[PDB]
């Protein structure tokens, strides 16, 4: 059974820092392009950033450009979203989604309600 | 914790680990150790004996008849053609309303054909109409998603699978869903009825397969192990096993009584997904329709790849073995069903 | 029993001649798939085509431009996991991707979906017609100056209006820079893959535009021209 | 002799190459039904059959007469010259047709996909072959072409059958391919506009290479022979040996036609799976 | 959220009290069904051209 466990994330003041570790179990980590999808309270799912099969090509949403980074380690079979300088609007649950097909560059994993290969979330709250 | 969601999440994981332990407890040996002393099938080189042309678009589903002679084929040009596979003659050419058909079945009595697709409707057509032309007879409505597969039990009960993540057993006459099967999270893509009509399995895009009891409307077993979307499924002829093919370029054989995966069929030169799976009459050979336009015939006991059917020039979308096992047909997106033996 | 062989042979003859007429009709119909996020106007585009040009929230519309038939269909009654029924559309002439350019936060969803469509293994050869819809609302937001693009896409701050831009008479340079920025945001993905098997044709559209059939005609014709060129290795 | 054996082996190699290329195309067509599906393939098959006929009918007898030095077949050769005029004219004709074919599928894709039905394809192939048969045989059996076995042509028949068989197809082919070039230049400019917008003459070289290869192989192979058929009977100036090598160049083009008109990817793969 | 979780948990409780057999016996049944039907599988045991409906006349 494919399952993804995220960890990290707690109450952090604005401008702080955090590091969300997403550990994957049940498949071959290297083959799948990985993304970080955050959901802020009261709004639909939003997609934050993606990293390719081996960290070759990375891409970010505009709002988190220059603030967050995303690293993939196939050795320990995980990926990390290191967030710094968090704003009051970065308050959201942080699913670490994987696209459903290997050896490709496309995926459709921001689905409205149910996608089967993303985790459960660590509600990161940031306020003064 | 106190929050009933976190207590249900904890007891959920506890149950999932009790299931993994009760599954590894009966996983004493492996199929390879047991089947290491059999002789390999060698090389199986079937050849195109027929080529069935006429379809104007990509074929998406096909189904042998019970007589192992006739077959129905559904193409996405909005047509559903019935073939006499011995003589390559067309017996009927049924035009469809919605042109996006995705599945088609052949009733075991030969009296009806069914089909459905993005219209979310399963349409039954009476081939034995008397005065006039074969036309629509029944039409089963109710799904909020695209209908992906359907197979008759008898002339009145038919099971459908849909993209609304549910399967349903219908009474064709009344047109009512006599039974609903829910529990899948993703799109149900394929179903296969057991040789005794009693149960059926379904493979969904949540990388899971589920065994359903037809008459009771309850989910009996849920199998996992695949890394991605399950695209095809077919019971082992005995009825106590079934095979699945998925987008992760692997075939897996599951057993019902052991409640776990038994064998994985893969090669490191095979990366593309899998579109169709089917056993031979004796279940020794497993045919799979990969995306790389070929169909690989695996030895279902040794996990070795044995033969290839490289006769299609595009993706093999469907396949099917006759009920007497005399030949297998393959439909592809090049619009040419081909008979092999 | 020879009677039954002759009956099968003449059944095949009547079938094959019906299938030949059906082949010619299906061969001459240009199927067009309408795709795009919701709240973007896909169904409104189909509604407009049925009332202006003609047709059949219903999924399909059939219309003729210069004696050439088209069938444009938007799928409405599905879920949001379009990852599997999308492969039911591999032979369409073109995909008309409509994007609400005035929805600054669901716009990244449109960019990701366009990127995922462009790199799909089964739609690698399906050319896409890009409709940047709701230009009047976009001009409203740009002239209002309350929600600026830079807050969502900071690249827009250093972005320069292309030297080939052709604004219509009476248009604020801020609106021109905004709509050509969205245009190039989708073109950098459509052209980043390459290979010449398919292309992206952007068009700025609004809900009241009536010529939105001549544009689809022109661009289906351009798609067929380029397919025929790349077949003979000319282009 | 050294020169004689070299000419013999070179001519035998040329004949064998023609036979191999054209029979390979014809076999890849008859065996594989997915190549016969389109219509442009119908026209390419017509061309291939014309060229295979050129080889099997016309070349070996002329090669034998060139080696031995004397025409050892006598009354045959009446027929032979007729055969030549037919086969070497169904080839040029077919090129013209194929060119026109391409034009309709790039200058008017909708009209093309609608109107060019196998009935029109068969009518066009028939027109080419029947123009060939008429202009060749009919003046031979009526002995209008004449003003070792003689193969010279009367001054008026030479220019007339030459004007048709070469100068109408070469005019049509140059007009057609220059229009196709204009169209490709338009599309290149448009794609370049889009790509420069995105980033903010390789495709031109590719266009030039393919059009130049097609038109230039055809011209550099046939044009000398036909300017000779023009100049020679009037000024009967050059000698038989020079005229003969310039004749052989035409059938050399008839040899080269497969690689230039049947190397689409599917054609390549059909050849590869046929021969091995 | 809570209804799909009650259904997922009740599904796991129904599935937990199933009785499973050893894989060794399941494989012995697959091998038995294979060799028990080996003589009737034309794709495994090739059929004489006399009894092939797709090559005959
Ligand atoms: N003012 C203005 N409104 C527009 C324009 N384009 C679309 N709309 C509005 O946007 C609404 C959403 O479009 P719909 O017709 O619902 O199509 P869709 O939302 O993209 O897809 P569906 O939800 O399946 O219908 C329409 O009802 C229009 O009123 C536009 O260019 N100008
Ligand atoms: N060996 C080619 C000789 C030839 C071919 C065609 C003609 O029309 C002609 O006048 C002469």
């Amino acid at each position: 059974q494919v399952q993804l466990q995220e960890s990290g994330g707690g109450l952090v003041q604005p401008g702080g820092s955090l590091r969300l570790s997403c550990a994957a179990s049940g498949f071959t980590f290297s083959n799948y392009k990985m993304n970080w999808v955050r959901q802020a309270p009261g709004k639909g799912l939003e997609w934050v950033s993606d990293i390719s099969q081996s960290g070759a090509s990375i891409s970010y949403t505009g709002s988190v450009k220059g603030r967050f980074t995303i690293s993939r380690d196939n050795a320990k079979n995980t990926l990390y979203l290191q967030m710094n300088s968090l704003k009051p609007e970065d308050t959201a649950v942080y699913y670490c989604a994987r696209c459903p097909a290997p050896f490709t560059r496309d995926c459709f994993d921001v689905t409205s309600t149910t996608y089967a290969y993303r985790g459960q979330g660590t509600q990161v709250t940031v306020s003064s | 914790s106190g929050s009933e969601l976190d207590q249900l999440r904890q007891e959920a994981e506890q149950l999932k680990n009790q299931i993994r332990d009760a599954r590894k407890a009966c996983a004493d040996a492996t199929l390879s150790q047991i089947t290491n002393n059999i002789d390999p099938v060698g090389r199986i080189q079937m050849r195109t004996r027929r080529t069935l042309r006429g379809h104007l678009a990509k074929i998406y589903a096909m189904h042998w008849g019970t007589d192992s002679r006739l077959l129905v084929s559904a193409s996405q040009d909005g047509k559903l053609i019935i073939w006499d596979s011995y003589t390559t003659n067309k017996v009927h050419a049924i035009p469809l309303r919605s042109s996006w058909v995705m599945t088609c079945a052949y009733a075991p009595s030969g009296n009806y054909v069914a089909c459905g697709g993005l219209d979310n409707i399963c349409s039954i057509y009476n081939l034995k109409t008397r005065e006039g032309n074969v036309r629509v007879s029944r039409e089963l409505a109710g799904h909020t998603g695209y209908l992906s597969c359907c197979r008759f039990l008898d002339d009145n009960q038919i099971v459908t699978s849909s993209g609304d993540t549910t399967c349903a057993l219908w009474d064709i006459e009344t047109g009512q869903q006599t039974t609903t099967f829910t529990g899948h999270t993703g799109d149900v893509m394929s179903l296969s009825l057991a040789p005794d009509t009693r149960l059926f399995v379904s493979g969904a895009c949540d990388a899971s397969a589920k065994l359903w009891d037809v008459r009771e409307g309850m989910c009996r077993q849920t199998f996992t192990g695949h890394e991605s979307d399950i695209n095809a499924i077919c019971f082992f002829p005995n009825g106590n096993a079934f095979a699945t093919g998925s987008d992760d370029a692997t075939c897996r054989l599951f057993d019902l009584r052991a409640d776990q995966e038994l064998m994985t069929y893969s090669h490191d030169n095979i990366i593309c997904g899998i579109t169709s799976v089917s056993f031979s009459k004796s279940g020794r050979l497993l045919l799979a329709g990969y995306d790389d336009f070929n169909c690989n015939v695996w030895d279902a006991l040794k996990a070795d790849r044995a033969g290839v059917l490289a006769g299609h020039d595009n993706r093999v979308s469907c396949l099917g073995v006759t009920d007497d096992g005399m030949a297998v047909a393959t439909g592809s997106w090049d619009s040419f069903l081909k008979i092999w033996n | 029993q020879r009677n039954e062989e002759k009956a099968q042979r003449e059944a095949n003859k009547k079938i094959e001649k019906q299938l030949q007429k059906d082949k010619q009709v299906y061969r001459a119909t240009h199927r067009l798939l309408l795709l795009g996020a919701d709240n973007s106007g896909k169904s409104t585009i189909v509604k407009q085509m049925r009332i202006l040009h003609g047709g059949s929230g219903i999924f399909e519309t059939k219309f003729q431009v210069d004696k050439v038939n088209f069938h444009m269909f938007d799928v409405g009654g599905q879920r949001d996991e379009r990852r599997k029924w999308i492969q039911c559309f591999n032979d369409v002439t073109a995909i008309i991707f409509v994007v609400d350019s005035s929805d600054y936060n669901r716009l990244q969803e449109a960019l990701n979906l366009f990127k995922s469509i462009w790199n799909n293994r089964w739609l690698r050869t399906i050319s896409v017609i890009l409709f940047l819809n709701k230009q009047d609302l976009l001009a409203e937001k740009v002239l209002a100056g309350k929600s600026k693009i830079e807050d969502y896409f900071p690249e827009f701050a250093r972005y320069t209006t292309p030297e080939d831009a052709t604004p219509e008479p009476g248009e604020d340079p801020r609106v021109t820079r905004a709509k050509y920025f969205i245009r190039d945001e989708f073109l950098r993905i459509s052209t980043a893959s390459g290979d010449g098997r398919h292309y992206c044709y952007p068009h700025f559209t609004c809900a009241v535009d009536t010529e939105n059939a001549r544009r689809i005609f022109n661009d289906c014709r351009d798609i067929i021209q380029r397919m025929h060129l790349r077949q003979y290795e000319l282009l | 002799f050294s020169v004689r054996i070299l000419t013999a082996c070179f001519l035998s190699l040329l004949i064998l190459s023609t036979l191999l290329g054209n029979t390979l195309v014809c076999a890849a067509v008859i065996r594989f039904r997915h190549l016969r599906s389109k219509v442009t393939n119908f026209f390419v098959i017509s061309l291939a059959v014309s060229d295979l006929l050129v080889a099997v009918l016309v070349m070996p007898w002329k090669a034998v007469a060139e080696i031995a030095g004397f025409w050892p077949f006598g009354s045959f050769c009446n027929i032979w010259v007729a055969f030549d005029i037919m086969c070497s004219t169904a080839s040029i004709l077919n090129l013209c047709v194929i060119s026109v074919d391409r034009y309709w599928a790039i200058s008017s894709p909708f009209r093309y996909e609608r109107k060019m039905t196998p009935k029109a394809a068969f009518i066009l192939i028939s027109v080419a072959w029947t123009l060939s048969v008429l202009i060749s045989f009919i003046p031979v059996q009526l002995s209008w072409h004449k003003a070792n076995c003689d193969s010279s042509l009367s001054r008026t028949y030479a220019i007339s059958s030459s004007v048709i068989s070469f100068y109408i197809p070469v005019a049509i082919m140059i007009v057609t391919y220059t229009r196709i070039y204009r169209i490709a230049q338009k599309q290149i400019r448009r794609i370049a506009a889009l790509e420069r917008a995105a980033v903010h003459f390789k495709r031109e070289t590719k266009v030039l290479k393919t059009l130049s290869v097609i038109m230039g192989v055809f011209v550099c192979c046939w044009l000398p022979f036909f300017i000779l058929n023009c100049i020679l009977p009037f000024c009967g100036c050059i000698d038989s040996n020079t005229f003969d090598v310039f004749v052989w160049f035409g059938w050399a083009n008839s040899s080269l036609n497969p690689i230039i008109y049947a190397f689409n990817a599917d054609f390549r793969k059909a050849f590869s799976t046929l021969l091995g | 959220s809570i209804a799909q979780a009650r259904k997922l948990v009740e599904q796991l409780k129904m599935e937990a009290n199933i009785d499973r057999i050893k894989v060794s016996k399941a494989a012995a049944d697959l091998m038995a069904y294979c060799e028990a039907h080996a003589k009737e599988d034309p794709l495994l045991t090739p059929v004489p051209a006399s009894e092939n409906p797709f090559r005959e006349k």
